[PDB]
């Protein structure tokens, strides 16, 4: 197997600013035909991928010419000349020059933006919820920077790890962002036996946690 | 305009075979090499093999030995990959592209066709509102929510007041639990502008051909 080394991250990069992702080949991929057979290419969080350079240097139909890539047959660069927010993603070497063809892991671009706090909202269970003998309190944490959070869930003031459900966001495309939610599910029994229900956020933007909070009765 | 349309999301049972296409239109079918490429969920790109309409001609990974094979309809300019032996490891979105030429690369893609491999009943999601009123939210923007419980498979699709509120709107990453899956969408508006202006959750599970809207009230 011929084998793409690419980095999984990049540094954050300045909104505007230069790029680079390289990639390592376990084989030279030029052939002795003159080709070399090496492309780039970028897949956005939830969409099919986009082919952003062929042949190492060659830019795509559909590329915007912010990209570029080059190498010495071996090892390659992809360069971005100004970053947009909307870069954002996983970008991918390939090679075609040997069966079988293979990617690199990729690497993921971010965008370094200010700092921002979450913006922490809690939802108590839906009746409906309830009538199914089910309670799940939700906490959605939206909109921050940078992406290291924890969240920590207390009942009557008390840490609980069980029945905790998380999920984020990639990076908005648009403002740079994250968000996470947070659902505690627990049977309506147990919610029905404890009083305060507490989502509290760990992040750089706060000494003390964000907590949002609500009270069953 | 090229357009590569991938055949919909299939839920089989594992040791069955699928059989998903790819109808490419926009150029000559038979000119083209059209390729087929494997993502698992939080993966990278495996490549499946290659096929060109005018030969017809193939090239193929072998990792996939016996369990892939890549036909096309010239009639239909139709391309079909076949999946054989199914386990969970082949749950995947599959994607097909088209390679723009002499070694140019997929320079148009298809949309993806998620299979998920499994024993498990489809199950319709249960979606629950979320709305403020135990704690008086913020000041400026309201945040509410859909939580989007108990169903399988992926995927679901999640828009409010049918797609006309797109602002503001972020839709987490399912997580599976339990052989079900659970999700969850808020929408963050103006103060002023609920409820009098209605919102509204629509979620969509076409592998139970259920949607369900959810009003979200106070
Ligand atoms: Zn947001
Ligand atoms: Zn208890």
């Amino acid at each position: 197997d011929i084998v793409l080394t690419q980095a999984a991250f990049s540094n954050p990069v300045t909104l505007g600013a230069s790029a680079s992702i390289s990639c390592r080949s376990s084989k030279s991929l030029l052939n002795s035909n003159g080709i070399i057979h090496m492309y780039w290419y970028l897949q956005k969080p939830g969409q099919s991928p986009q082919l952003l350079i062929y042949q190492m240097s060659k830019l795509a139909s559909g590329a915007p010419d912010r990209f570029s890539g080059s190498g010495s047959g071996t090892d390659f660069t992809l360069r971005i000349s100004r970053v947009e927010a909307e870069d954002v993603g996983v970008y991918y070497c390939a090679q075609n020059l040997e069966l079988p063809y293979t990617f690199g892991g990729g690497t993921k671009l971010e965008i370094k933006r200010a700092d921002a706090a979450p913006t922490v909202s809690i939802f108590p269970p839906s009746s409906e919820q309830l009538t199914s003998g089910g309670a799940s309190v939700v906490c959605f944490l939206n909109n921050f920077y940078p992406k290291d959070i924890n969240v920590k869930w207390k009942i009557d003031g008390s840490e609980r790890q069980n029945g905790v459900l998380n999920s984020w966001t990639d990076q908005d495309t648009k403002d740079s962002t994250y968000s996470m939610s947070s659902t505690l599910t627990l049977t309506k029994d147990e919610y029905e036996r404890h009083n305060s229900y507490t989502c509290e956020a760990t992040h750089k933007t706060s000494t003390s946690p964000i907590v949002k909070s609500f009270n069953r009765n | 305009e090229v357009q590569l349309e991938e055949s919909g999301p299939e839920l089989v049972r594992p040791g069955t075979s699928v059989k998903i296409s790819c109808k490419a239109s926009g150029y000559t079918f038979t000119n083209y090499w059209l390729g087929w490429v494997k993502q698992r969920p939080g993966h990278g790109f495996e490549w499946i093999g290659d096929i060109y309409p005018g030969g017809v001609y193939t090239t193929n990974n072998e990792k996939f030995r016996g369990k892939a094979i890549l036909t096309a309809d010239t009639s239909s300019s139709t391309a079909y990959m076949q999946l054989s032996s199914l386990t969970s490891e082949d749950s995947a979105v599959y994607f097909c592209a088209r390679a723009g030429g002499y070694y140019t690369g997929g320079d148009y893609w298809g949309q993806g066709t998620s299979v998920t491999v499994s024993s498990a009943k489809t199950t319709p999601p249960s979606v629950y509102p979320l709305a403020p009123g135990s704690a008086a939210q913020t000041n400026s923007m309201v945040t509410l929510g859909c939580l989007v419980k108990g169903y399988f498979p992926e995927p679901v699709t999640v828009t409010w007041n049918s797609g006309s509120l797109s602002s503001g709107v972020h839709t987490f990453p399912a997580v599976l639990q339990s052989d079900l899956y659970t999700l969850s969408s808020s929408v963050t508006v103006p103060s002023s502008t609920w409820p009098s202006e209605t919102v509204t959750c629509n979620v969509a599970h076409p592998a139970s051909s259920t949607k369900v809207d959810k009003k979200i009230v106070p």
